[PDB]
Protein backbone atom coordinates (compact mmCIF):
# COMPACT_ATOMS: atom_id res chain seq x y z
CA UNK A 1 0.00 0.00 0.00
CA UNK A 2 1.06 3.78 -0.43
CA UNK A 3 1.94 6.08 2.45
CA UNK A 4 -0.46 8.61 0.78
CA UNK A 5 -3.43 6.84 2.43
CA UNK A 6 -2.25 4.15 4.96
CA UNK A 7 -4.74 4.88 7.71
CA UNK A 8 -3.45 5.13 11.24
CA UNK A 9 -3.59 1.99 13.37
CA UNK A 10 -6.74 1.60 15.44
CA UNK A 11 -6.97 1.65 19.23
CA UNK A 12 -8.50 -1.59 20.53
CA UNK A 13 -9.40 -2.71 24.04
CA UNK B 1 -10.19 -27.13 32.92
CA UNK B 2 -11.42 -30.58 33.70
CA UNK B 3 -10.18 -33.16 31.30
CA UNK B 4 -12.80 -35.58 30.10
CA UNK B 5 -13.33 -38.49 27.70
CA UNK B 6 -9.98 -39.94 28.74
CA UNK B 7 -8.12 -36.63 28.60
CA UNK B 8 -8.79 -36.13 24.88
CA UNK B 9 -11.06 -33.15 25.63
CA UNK B 10 -11.15 -30.50 28.32
CA UNK B 11 -14.05 -28.41 29.57
CA UNK B 12 -13.51 -24.78 30.48
CA UNK B 13 -15.93 -22.52 32.32
CA UNK B 14 -16.25 -19.18 30.50
CA UNK B 15 -18.64 -16.92 32.45
CA UNK B 16 -20.93 -19.87 33.14
CA UNK B 17 -20.85 -21.31 29.62
CA UNK B 18 -19.02 -24.63 29.38
CA UNK B 19 -16.64 -24.92 26.44
CA UNK B 20 -15.67 -28.53 25.74
CA UNK B 21 -12.80 -28.51 23.24
CA UNK B 22 -9.94 -30.74 22.19
CA UNK B 23 -6.91 -30.79 24.45
CA UNK B 24 -4.60 -28.66 22.29
CA UNK B 25 -6.74 -25.57 22.98
CA UNK B 26 -5.58 -23.95 26.24
CA UNK B 27 -6.15 -20.66 28.12
CA UNK B 28 -6.00 -17.65 28.48
CA UNK B 29 -9.66 -17.68 27.39
CA UNK B 30 -11.00 -14.26 26.46
CA UNK B 31 -14.72 -13.70 25.67
CA UNK B 32 -14.69 -11.62 22.49
CA UNK B 33 -18.30 -11.67 21.33
CA UNK B 34 -21.81 -13.09 21.53
CA UNK B 35 -24.34 -13.22 18.72
CA UNK B 36 -27.75 -14.77 18.18
CA UNK B 37 -26.27 -18.24 17.63
CA UNK B 38 -22.61 -18.34 18.68
CA UNK B 39 -20.67 -17.50 21.82
CA UNK B 40 -17.11 -16.69 20.78
CA UNK B 41 -13.96 -17.03 22.85
CA UNK B 42 -10.30 -16.47 22.03
CA UNK B 43 -7.89 -19.24 23.05
CA UNK B 44 -4.43 -20.58 22.28
CA UNK B 45 -3.56 -23.52 20.06
CA UNK B 46 -0.67 -25.01 22.04
CA UNK B 47 0.37 -27.30 19.18
CA UNK B 48 1.00 -24.36 16.84
CA UNK B 49 1.54 -21.47 19.26
CA UNK B 50 -1.32 -19.42 17.77
CA UNK B 51 -4.23 -17.46 19.17
CA UNK B 52 -7.59 -18.51 17.69
CA UNK B 53 -11.28 -17.61 17.96
CA UNK B 54 -13.46 -20.55 19.07
CA UNK B 55 -17.16 -20.06 18.40
CA UNK B 56 -19.48 -22.35 20.35
CA UNK B 57 -22.84 -22.91 18.65
CA UNK B 58 -25.09 -24.46 21.28
CA UNK B 59 -27.88 -26.84 20.22
CA UNK B 60 -26.93 -26.55 16.58
CA UNK B 61 -29.17 -29.40 15.39
CA UNK B 62 -32.43 -28.69 17.22
CA UNK B 63 -34.36 -27.78 14.05
CA UNK B 64 -33.74 -27.73 10.31
CA UNK B 65 -33.28 -23.94 10.10
CA UNK B 66 -30.50 -23.77 12.70
CA UNK B 67 -28.86 -26.85 11.16
CA UNK B 68 -28.76 -25.31 7.69
CA UNK B 69 -27.27 -22.02 8.91
CA UNK B 70 -24.46 -23.96 10.60
CA UNK B 71 -23.98 -25.95 7.40
CA UNK B 72 -23.82 -22.79 5.25
CA UNK B 73 -21.33 -21.09 7.54
CA UNK B 74 -19.00 -24.06 7.35
CA UNK B 75 -19.30 -24.89 3.63
CA UNK B 76 -19.11 -21.30 2.38
CA UNK B 77 -16.10 -20.48 4.55
CA UNK B 78 -14.24 -23.64 3.55
CA UNK B 79 -15.02 -22.69 -0.06
CA UNK B 80 -13.76 -19.09 0.03
CA UNK B 81 -10.04 -18.38 -0.09
CA UNK B 82 -9.60 -14.61 0.00
CA UNK B 83 -7.76 -12.01 2.06
CA UNK B 84 -11.04 -10.24 2.92
CA UNK B 85 -12.97 -13.38 3.99
CA UNK B 86 -12.46 -14.96 7.41
CA UNK B 87 -10.79 -18.39 7.30
CA UNK B 88 -11.82 -21.49 9.24
CA UNK B 89 -8.89 -23.09 11.05
CA UNK B 90 -10.59 -26.13 12.63
CA UNK B 91 -13.94 -27.72 13.41
CA UNK B 92 -13.82 -29.66 16.65
CA UNK B 93 -14.75 -33.32 16.37
CA UNK B 94 -17.49 -34.15 18.91
CA UNK B 95 -16.19 -36.66 21.46
CA UNK B 96 -18.87 -39.17 20.46
CA UNK B 97 -20.89 -39.04 17.25
CA UNK B 98 -23.92 -40.35 19.17
CA UNK B 99 -24.12 -37.19 21.33
CA UNK B 100 -23.38 -34.39 18.87
CA UNK B 101 -25.27 -31.26 19.93
CA UNK B 102 -22.76 -28.37 20.09
CA UNK B 103 -20.61 -27.28 17.14
CA UNK B 104 -17.28 -25.53 17.81
CA UNK B 105 -15.82 -23.64 14.85
CA UNK B 106 -12.26 -22.39 15.24
CA UNK B 107 -11.50 -19.25 13.23
CA UNK B 108 -8.50 -17.09 12.69
CA UNK B 109 -8.50 -14.48 15.47
CA UNK B 110 -9.19 -10.78 14.67
CA UNK B 111 -8.69 -7.87 17.05
CA UNK B 112 -12.26 -6.47 17.01
CA UNK B 113 -15.12 -5.68 14.62
CA UNK B 114 -16.35 -2.57 12.84
CA UNK B 115 -19.30 -2.06 15.19
CA UNK B 116 -16.98 -1.73 18.19
CA UNK B 117 -14.72 0.63 16.25
CA UNK B 118 -17.60 2.88 15.14
CA UNK B 119 -18.78 3.19 18.78
CA UNK B 120 -15.29 3.76 20.18
CA UNK B 121 -13.82 7.04 21.42
CA UNK B 122 -11.35 7.55 18.56
CA UNK B 123 -11.36 9.28 15.14
CA UNK B 124 -12.52 7.57 11.96
CA UNK B 125 -10.87 9.61 9.20
CA UNK B 126 -11.75 9.68 5.52
CA UNK B 127 -8.90 7.24 4.94
CA UNK B 128 -10.37 4.76 7.45
CA UNK B 129 -13.78 4.89 5.74
CA UNK B 130 -12.22 4.52 2.30
CA UNK B 131 -9.97 1.67 3.41
CA UNK B 132 -12.79 -0.23 5.17
CA UNK B 133 -15.13 0.28 2.22
CA UNK B 134 -12.58 -0.82 -0.35
CA UNK B 135 -11.87 -4.10 1.44
CA UNK B 136 -15.56 -4.74 1.99
CA UNK B 137 -16.27 -4.28 -1.73
CA UNK B 138 -13.19 -6.32 -2.64
CA UNK B 139 -14.37 -9.28 -0.60
CA UNK B 140 -17.92 -8.93 -1.88
CA UNK B 141 -16.64 -8.99 -5.46
CA UNK B 142 -15.09 -12.40 -4.76
CA UNK B 143 -18.09 -13.73 -2.81
CA UNK B 144 -20.58 -12.65 -5.50
CA UNK B 145 -18.38 -14.14 -8.25
CA UNK B 146 -18.69 -17.49 -6.44
CA UNK B 147 -22.47 -17.04 -7.01
CA UNK B 148 -23.16 -16.23 -3.34
CA UNK B 149 -25.08 -13.33 -1.77
CA UNK B 150 -24.02 -12.63 1.82
CA UNK B 151 -27.44 -11.17 2.75
CA UNK B 152 -26.58 -10.14 6.31
CA UNK B 153 -23.85 -7.50 6.14
CA UNK B 154 -23.57 -5.33 9.26
CA UNK B 155 -20.69 -3.63 11.12
CA UNK B 156 -20.48 -6.42 13.70
CA UNK B 157 -19.81 -9.03 10.92
CA UNK B 158 -16.85 -7.05 9.54
CA UNK B 159 -13.87 -8.30 11.52
CA UNK B 160 -10.93 -5.93 11.88
CA UNK B 161 -7.33 -5.86 13.02
CA UNK B 162 -5.58 -2.79 14.41
CA UNK B 163 -3.73 -2.32 11.10
CA UNK B 164 -7.27 -1.88 9.58
CA UNK B 165 -7.33 -5.25 7.72
CA UNK B 166 -10.97 -6.22 7.29
CA UNK B 167 -12.57 -9.66 6.87
CA UNK B 168 -16.17 -10.55 6.13
CA UNK B 169 -17.56 -13.15 8.49
CA UNK B 170 -20.87 -14.77 9.48
CA UNK B 171 -22.07 -16.46 6.26
CA UNK B 172 -24.91 -18.47 7.83
CA UNK B 173 -27.65 -16.45 6.12
CA UNK B 174 -26.00 -16.39 2.71
CA UNK B 175 -27.76 -17.70 -0.41
CA UNK B 176 -26.61 -18.80 -3.82
CA UNK B 177 -27.88 -16.48 -6.55
CA UNK B 178 -30.09 -19.37 -7.64
CA UNK B 179 -31.93 -20.24 -4.40
CA UNK B 180 -33.45 -16.83 -3.93
CA UNK B 181 -36.29 -17.49 -1.51
CA UNK B 182 -38.80 -15.13 0.25
CA UNK B 183 -38.21 -16.20 3.86
CA UNK B 184 -35.93 -13.92 5.85
CA UNK B 185 -34.43 -15.44 9.00
CA UNK B 186 -34.69 -13.48 12.21
CA UNK B 187 -31.77 -11.17 12.83
CA UNK B 188 -31.47 -8.91 15.84
CA UNK B 189 -30.64 -6.23 13.22
CA UNK B 190 -33.20 -5.23 10.60
CA UNK B 191 -31.28 -1.93 10.38
CA UNK B 192 -29.17 -3.06 7.38
CA UNK B 193 -31.89 -4.85 5.36
CA UNK B 194 -32.65 -3.63 1.85
CA UNK B 195 -36.26 -2.65 1.06
CA UNK B 196 -36.72 -5.83 -1.05
CA UNK B 197 -36.15 -7.80 2.16
CA UNK B 198 -38.33 -5.53 4.34
CA UNK B 199 -41.14 -6.04 1.82
CA UNK B 200 -40.62 -9.84 1.46
CA UNK B 201 -39.67 -9.87 -2.20
CA UNK B 202 -39.01 -13.44 -3.32
CA UNK B 203 -36.78 -12.53 -6.27
CA UNK B 204 -33.83 -10.30 -5.46
CA UNK B 205 -30.22 -9.83 -6.47
CA UNK B 206 -26.77 -8.70 -5.35
CA UNK B 207 -28.39 -5.29 -4.87
CA UNK B 208 -29.39 -6.29 -1.31
CA UNK B 209 -25.73 -6.53 -0.27
CA UNK B 210 -25.01 -3.13 -1.82
CA UNK B 211 -27.81 -1.60 0.29
CA UNK B 212 -26.13 -2.96 3.44
CA UNK B 213 -22.80 -1.56 2.22
CA UNK B 214 -24.37 1.89 1.99
CA UNK B 215 -25.83 1.63 5.48
CA UNK B 216 -22.38 0.65 6.72
CA UNK B 217 -20.54 3.41 4.87
CA UNK B 218 -23.00 6.00 6.15
CA UNK B 219 -22.57 4.72 9.70
CA UNK B 220 -18.76 4.98 9.42
CA UNK B 221 -19.14 8.68 8.40
CA UNK B 222 -21.86 9.68 10.93
CA UNK B 223 -20.93 7.20 13.71
CA UNK B 224 -24.69 6.38 14.10
CA UNK B 225 -26.87 3.81 12.34
CA UNK B 226 -28.73 5.54 9.52
CA UNK B 227 -32.02 3.62 9.85
CA UNK B 228 -32.50 2.21 13.46
CA UNK B 229 -36.18 1.40 13.13
CA UNK B 230 -37.76 0.15 16.32
CA UNK B 231 -39.89 -2.12 14.11
CA UNK B 232 -40.25 -2.81 10.39
CA UNK B 233 -42.76 0.00 9.71
CA UNK B 234 -40.56 2.55 11.49
CA UNK B 235 -37.62 1.21 9.49
CA UNK B 236 -39.24 1.86 6.10
CA UNK B 237 -40.25 5.34 7.28
CA UNK B 238 -36.71 6.27 8.35
CA UNK B 239 -35.49 5.14 4.94
CA UNK B 240 -37.98 7.31 3.07
CA UNK B 241 -37.32 10.21 5.45
CA UNK B 242 -33.75 10.27 4.09
CA UNK B 243 -34.10 9.35 0.40
CA UNK B 244 -37.72 10.32 -0.21
CA UNK B 245 -40.81 8.31 -0.83
CA UNK B 246 -40.58 6.01 -3.86
CA UNK B 247 -42.47 7.01 -7.00
CA UNK B 248 -44.42 4.41 -9.00
CA UNK B 249 -41.46 3.42 -11.18
CA UNK B 250 -39.36 2.84 -8.05
CA UNK B 251 -42.06 0.49 -6.73
CA UNK B 252 -42.06 -1.61 -9.90
CA UNK B 253 -40.31 -4.54 -8.25
CA UNK B 254 -43.15 -5.09 -5.76
CA UNK B 255 -45.39 -8.05 -6.48
CA UNK B 256 -48.59 -7.27 -4.59
CA UNK B 257 -51.01 -4.43 -4.05
CA UNK B 258 -50.71 -5.36 -0.35
CA UNK B 259 -47.04 -4.39 -0.30
CA UNK B 260 -47.84 -1.36 -2.47
CA UNK B 261 -50.47 -0.02 -0.08
CA UNK B 262 -48.14 -0.75 2.87
CA UNK B 263 -45.52 1.63 1.43
CA UNK B 264 -48.01 4.33 0.36
CA UNK B 265 -49.81 4.38 3.72
CA UNK B 266 -46.56 5.80 5.11
CA UNK B 267 -46.26 9.59 5.29
CA UNK B 268 -44.85 10.81 2.00
CA UNK B 269 -41.51 12.60 2.10
CA UNK B 270 -39.35 14.47 -0.41
CA UNK B 271 -35.98 13.11 -1.44
CA UNK B 272 -33.46 14.94 0.73
CA UNK B 273 -30.32 16.50 -0.68
CA UNK B 274 -27.52 14.26 0.59
CA UNK B 275 -25.00 17.11 0.76
CA UNK B 276 -27.34 18.99 3.11
CA UNK B 277 -27.84 15.96 5.38
CA UNK B 278 -24.12 15.06 5.32
CA UNK B 279 -22.21 18.37 5.25
CA UNK B 280 -18.49 18.76 5.92
CA UNK B 281 -17.83 15.25 4.60
CA UNK B 282 -16.04 13.88 1.56
CA UNK B 283 -17.87 14.69 -1.68
CA UNK B 284 -16.76 11.38 -3.19
CA UNK B 285 -18.13 9.55 -0.15
CA UNK B 286 -21.52 11.28 -0.14
CA UNK B 287 -21.81 10.73 -3.87
CA UNK B 288 -21.19 7.00 -3.49
CA UNK B 289 -23.52 6.74 -0.49
CA UNK B 290 -26.32 8.30 -2.55
CA UNK B 291 -25.78 5.78 -5.36
CA UNK B 292 -26.01 2.80 -2.97
CA UNK B 293 -29.03 3.98 -0.94
CA UNK B 294 -31.44 3.90 -3.85
CA UNK B 295 -34.88 2.45 -3.10
CA UNK B 296 -35.27 0.74 -6.50
CA UNK B 297 -32.66 -2.09 -6.51
CA UNK B 298 -32.41 -2.11 -10.28
CA UNK B 299 -31.05 1.42 -9.99
CA UNK B 300 -28.43 0.76 -7.27
CA UNK B 301 -24.78 0.87 -8.19
CA UNK B 302 -23.17 -2.57 -8.35
CA UNK B 303 -20.09 -3.83 -6.50
CA UNK B 304 -17.95 -3.55 -9.65
CA UNK B 305 -19.09 -0.01 -10.43
CA UNK B 306 -18.47 0.98 -6.81
CA UNK B 307 -14.88 -0.27 -7.04
CA UNK B 308 -14.41 2.13 -9.99
CA UNK B 309 -16.00 5.07 -8.16
CA UNK B 310 -13.67 8.11 -7.71
CA UNK B 311 -13.86 7.79 -3.92
CA UNK B 312 -11.99 4.47 -4.22
CA UNK B 313 -9.61 5.44 -7.05
CA UNK B 314 -6.70 5.76 -4.53
CA UNK B 315 -7.07 2.04 -3.72
CA UNK B 316 -8.60 0.55 -6.88
CA UNK B 317 -6.39 -1.85 -8.84
CA UNK B 318 -7.82 -4.64 -11.02
CA UNK B 319 -4.59 -6.59 -10.53
CA UNK B 320 -5.45 -7.00 -6.82
CA UNK B 321 -9.19 -7.80 -7.10
CA UNK B 322 -9.50 -11.50 -7.85
CA UNK B 323 -12.70 -13.34 -8.59
CA UNK B 324 -13.56 -16.86 -7.51
CA UNK B 325 -12.90 -19.19 -10.45
CA UNK B 326 -14.60 -22.08 -8.60
CA UNK B 327 -18.37 -21.54 -8.23
CA UNK B 328 -20.18 -22.75 -5.14
CA UNK B 329 -22.54 -25.59 -6.08
CA UNK B 330 -23.82 -27.17 -2.87
CA UNK B 331 -27.61 -27.12 -2.70
CA UNK B 332 -28.87 -26.46 0.84
CA UNK B 333 -32.49 -26.95 -0.36
CA UNK B 334 -32.45 -30.62 -1.35
CA UNK B 335 -35.66 -32.16 0.09
CA UNK B 336 -33.75 -35.08 1.62
CA UNK B 337 -31.97 -32.74 4.08
CA UNK B 338 -32.82 -33.42 7.74
CA UNK B 339 -31.28 -32.32 11.03
CA UNK B 340 -29.76 -35.80 11.20
CA UNK B 341 -28.01 -35.94 7.83
CA UNK B 342 -26.88 -32.33 8.23
CA UNK B 343 -25.34 -33.53 11.50
CA UNK B 344 -23.60 -36.32 9.56
CA UNK B 345 -22.22 -33.91 6.92
CA UNK B 346 -20.84 -31.57 9.59
CA UNK B 347 -19.42 -34.51 11.53
CA UNK B 348 -17.67 -35.45 8.30
CA UNK B 349 -16.23 -31.98 7.90
CA UNK B 350 -14.78 -32.31 11.42
CA UNK B 351 -13.05 -35.53 10.52
CA UNK B 352 -11.47 -33.75 7.63
CA UNK B 353 -9.78 -31.67 10.37
CA UNK B 354 -9.37 -34.40 13.06
CA UNK B 355 -9.33 -37.94 11.55
N1 LIG C 1 -12.73 -14.76 14.17
C1 LIG C 1 -13.11 -13.78 15.03
N2 LIG C 1 -12.19 -12.97 15.60
C2 LIG C 1 -12.55 -11.99 16.46
N3 LIG C 1 -13.83 -11.74 16.81
C3 LIG C 1 -14.85 -12.48 16.31
C4 LIG C 1 -14.53 -13.57 15.37
N4 LIG C 1 -15.70 -14.13 15.03
C5 LIG C 1 -16.68 -13.47 15.69
N5 LIG C 1 -16.17 -12.48 16.45
C6 LIG C 1 -16.95 -11.56 17.31
O1 LIG C 1 -17.95 -12.29 18.03
C7 LIG C 1 -19.27 -11.83 17.73
C8 LIG C 1 -20.10 -12.98 17.18
O2 LIG C 1 -19.81 -13.16 15.79
P1 LIG C 1 -20.89 -13.84 14.81
O3 LIG C 1 -20.20 -14.91 14.01
O4 LIG C 1 -21.65 -12.73 14.11
O5 LIG C 1 -21.90 -14.55 15.84
P2 LIG C 1 -23.18 -15.38 15.30
O6 LIG C 1 -24.16 -15.46 16.44
O7 LIG C 1 -22.64 -16.66 14.71
N6 LIG C 1 -23.92 -14.46 14.01
P3 LIG C 1 -25.03 -13.16 14.39
O8 LIG C 1 -26.12 -13.81 15.20
O9 LIG C 1 -25.49 -12.64 13.04
O10 LIG C 1 -24.20 -12.16 15.17
C9 LIG C 1 -19.15 -10.70 16.71
O11 LIG C 1 -19.69 -9.49 17.24
C10 LIG C 1 -17.66 -10.53 16.44
O12 LIG C 1 -17.25 -9.21 16.81
MG1 LIG D 1 -22.77 -18.26 11.42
Amino acid sequence: IHRDLKPSNLLIN
Amino acid sequence: GVATHGGSYVQYNVYGNLFEVSRKYVPPLRPIGRGAYGIVCAATNSETGEEVAIKKIGNAFDNIIDAKRTLREIKLLKHMDHENVIAVKDIIKPPQRENFNDVYIVYELMDTDLHQIIRSNQPLTDDHCRFFLYQLLRGLKYVHSANVLHRDLKPSNLLLNANCDLKLGDFGLARTKSETDFMTEYVVTRWYRAPELLLNCSEYTAAIDIWSVGCILGETMTREPLFPGKDYVHQLRLITELIGSPDDSSLGFLRSDNARRYVRQLPQYPRQNFAARFPNMSAGAVDLLEKMLVFDPSRRITVDEALCHPYLAPLHDINEEPVCVRPFNFDFEQPTLTEENIKELIYRETVKFNP
